[PDB]
């Protein structure tokens, strides 16, 4: 309720 | 971007690979720059979530991450015990709570993806978001959960060697999802509660009866997300609503609500007092603001300091930076973390 589903991934690895 | 250069004295930028929920400066600070840091998190698809430290190059910009602990699940929110910040709780999609000291865990995580927490606090049924310390009771943890209660742990009570802890005390007045919960700065006994249930809750941990709170209030026309103490008014305190309002509150006289500050479009899930200025509170939400209001210009809206239009998605969290006054640092659902201070000639009029 309180977060989104799909959480998008972004093109990096730190 | 084009207006950025007239309305800061600093924008910092960073996606991040995952989004963050959470965030909350370290108090420590160590050239023309300072390091600070950055307790975040990842929220993923499917894949392996981390408890992350970051850092943050600040003037007298780089900003790196310098330590990811494997996590079990998205990271709901992460706070620092303030008697020893090197240890941090989260909450978790499931019912327990974790404990991490980052001293004892490599700054490169296992690909193993293990999440060795050194406590698991149980008490929970469902996930929740508040979580607060307490700052005059050493280890003493408050949680907030999806389950419609309250728990708290003691910390410092545990065997040295014990990897779980159950609740001492659970609290059961609210009758709907708990949201958020925090501890009053001054009176270590005290804690505030706001839920679900449209309820504000005051509560005395010196009372036998952890059913009923010292005081019940109707805060809201709907849900009530957040709350948050005034550190420099003892009476004083904020909370934030799916209303899209942000009542202020006194706490000798909670029936009567003092102000609601109005501006925000859709609802509101964290409130926070500037750690460095009595009448400055700044909110964030759903509509993809943070705002930072003024209490002394109320009535003078005017009390609308400023409105912080650079996230493009839903804000998640924020946090004062506790060494440089005005310095925000905020986190949205797209990736997007933002370092930010609004111009000197904004705050100085």
């Amino acid at each position: 309720r309180r977060k989104q589903g799909k959480p998008q991934h972004l093109s990096k690895r730190e | 971007k084009k207006n950025t250069p007239f309305l800061y004295d600093l924008v910092m930028t960073h996606a991040l690979e995952w989004p963050s929920l959470t965030a909350q400066w370290l108090p420590d600070v160590t050239k023309d720059f300072s390091i600070h840091r950055l307790v975040l998190g990842t929220h993923t698809s499917d894949e392996q979530n981390h408890l992350v430290i970051a850092s943050v190059q600040l003037p007298n910009g780089k900003i790196e991450i310098e330590i990811k602990i494997n996590h079990e699940g998205e990271v709901n929110r992460a706070r620092y015990m303030p008697q020893n910040p090197c240890i941090i709780a989260t909450k978790t999609p499931s019912s327990d709570v974790l404990v991490f000291d980052y001293t004892k865990h490599p700054s490169k995580p296992d690909p193993s993806g293990e999440c060795n927490p050194d406590l698991r606090l149980r008490g929970h049924q469902k996930e929740g978001y508040g979580l607060s310390w307490n700052p005059n009771l050493s280890g003493h943890l408050l949680s907030a959960s999806d389950d419609h209660t309250i728990c708290l742990w003691d910390i410092s009570a545990v065997p040295k060697e014990g990897k779980v802890v159950d609740a001492k005390t659970i609290f059961t007045g609210h009758t709907a999802v708990v949201e958020d919960v925090s501890w009053h700065l001054l009176h270590e006994s005290l804690f505030g509660s706001v839920a679900d249930d449209q309820k504000l809750m005051i509560w005395d941990t010196r009372s036998n009866n952890t059913s009923k709170p010292s005081h019940s209030v109707d805060a809201h026309t709907a849900e009530v997300n957040c709350l948050s103490f005034n550190p420099y008014s003892e009476f004083i305190l904020a909370t934030g609503s799916a209303d899209k309002t942000v009542a202020l509150w006194d706490l000798r006289n909670l029936k009567l609500k003092l102000h609601s500050f109005e501006s925000h479009k859709d609802e509101i899930f964290q409130v926070q007092w500037s750690p460095h200025n009595e009448t400055i509170l700044a909110s964030s939400g759903t509509d993809r603001r943070l705002n930072v209001w003024d209490l002394s210009k109320i009535g003078e809206p005017p009390e609308l300091l400023f409105i912080h239009g650079g996230h493009t998605a839903k804000i998640s969290d924020f946090s004062w930076n506790p060494n440089e006054p005005w310095v925000i640092c905020s986190v949205s659902e797209d990736n997007i973390m933002q370092v930010w201070q609004m111009a000197e000639n904004i705050y100085n009029d």
